[PDB]
């Protein structure tokens, strides 16, 4: 049981928030541009607190995730298939939302 | 065992790092900050790197390994088949650490071969391809549970901390409630509209 | 024959990255553009019931908090959290 260091002065939740953090995808320069062009189609008066564009981009990268895991877990062959969109499309239908 | 002296300091520097996070994380972003390469989201995101470096360092200090507690450190166990080497070639497969840890059907089918080759266990091919996606499907579900409790345990910040949906303000305001139902069937419609978009195109092609 | 897309944005290896999260090792052209079109249409989806959130409130910025209600509106990807 390897050890684990607990800071005295910042709890481990917070900790494991930043880190996930880290681990994103997408670069953060053009997630927050992809939300300015969403918004610009709104209301060119909204604001947005930066916290608020860390949840979207953190709950987005899961979605997008999730849509490839559901299509790697309805594909199975001998040999590797290239995915395509009727692929996606289907494992969504078979254990994917809505 | 480390300095207490250096630890304290760099301790101290991890609050201040963290005091740093949370007030650029309340800065209120306009559209033209939303398009700064130094916007508050930006910095903070330069400044949680920087912590979560500092944080490694300071666990190298107490000679401690870098676990956080995160959800998928939690190790899943596999044992569906009859075969134990076969079990344990699987949940090593699974337990990678990580958060890219996510096998394909191959590489499950390409674990249980090699076990089945390596032990000599004479497992013909279709006895080997249907205990392979027997095991597939088992660890799919745990591997995107674990993924999912990670998320949901570890999300948003301490503006987020005290949300409980019973306080959601639809609950208590029906102009409102209608206004998200509606958002719903149109969010709901748009979604299967791009999945079909690209299914089109692919089909023109 | 073959063609080569332009953008301003999300690179094509990130989109290869997100896919290989999820365990997919090989996607085809259209996925990219695909990608960035569902990742569009989610965001759209949130942003909006946010802002109807923000609108209610009668404030001009979308908290996060505002975008926490419309997360769990979404489905599955933020199901359970709060309580």
């Amino acid at each position: 049981k390897p050890h684990r260091y607990r800071p005295g002065t910042v709890a481990l939740r917070e900790i494991r928030r930043y880190q996930k953090s880290t681990e994103l995808l997408i670069r953060k320069l053009p997630f927050q541009r992809l939300v300015r062009e969403i918004a610009q189609d709104f209301k060119t008066d909204l604001r947005f607190q930066s916290a608020a564009i860390g949840a979207l981009q953190e709950a987005a990268e899961a979605f997008l995730v999730a849509l490839f895991e559901d299509t790697n877990l309805c594909t199975i062959h001998a040999k590797r298939v290239t995915i395509f969109p009727k692929d996606i499309q289907l494992a969504r239908r078979i254990r994917g939302e809505r | 065992r480390g300095s207490r002296r250096q630890i304290q300091r760099l301790e101290q520097l991890l609050a201040l790092y963290v005091a740093e996070i949370r007030r650029l994380q309340e800065k209120e972003l306009d559209l033209s900050e939303l398009d700064d390469p130094d916007s508050a989201y930006l910095q903070a995101a330069r400044l949680k790197r920087k912590l979560i470096r500092l944080f490694g360092r300071l666990c190298e200090l107490k000679d401690c390994s870098s676990l956080t507690g995160r959800v998928i450190e939690q190790r899943i166990p596999y044992r569906g088949t009859r075969y134990p080497e076969v079990n344990r070639r699987i949940e090593r497969l699974i337990n990678k650490p990580g958060p890219d840890t996510f096998p394909d059907y191959g590489d499950v089918l390409r674990a249980v071969e090699k076990a089945a080759a390596r032990h000599s266990l004479g497992l013909p091919r279709q006895q080997l391809q249907l205990m392979a996606q027997d095991a597939f499907r088992d660890v799919g579900i745990r591997l995107q549970e674990r993924r999912h409790l990670d998320l949901i345990y570890n999300f948003g910040c301490h503006l987020t901390d005290d949300y409980r949906p019973g306080v959601d303000p639809a609950l208590s305001d029906p102009v409102l409630a209608r206004r998200l139902r509606e958002n719903r069937s149109l969010a709901m419609s748009r979604l299967d509209e791009v999945i079909s978009k690209y299914a089109m195109l692919q089909d023109k092609s | 024959k073959v063609l080569r897309d332009n953008i301003q944005g999300i690179t094509k290896p990130a989109i290869r990255r997100l896919a290989r999260r999820g365990g997919v090792k090989r996607i085809s052209g259209l996925i990219y553009e695909e990608t960035r079109g569902v990742l569009k249409v989610f965001l759209e989806n949130v942003i909006r019931d946010a802002v109807t959130y923000t609108e209610h409130a009668k404030r001009k910025t979308v908290t996060a908090m505002d975008v926490v209600y419309a997360l769990k509106r979404q489905g599955r990807t933020l199901y359970g959290f709060g309580g």
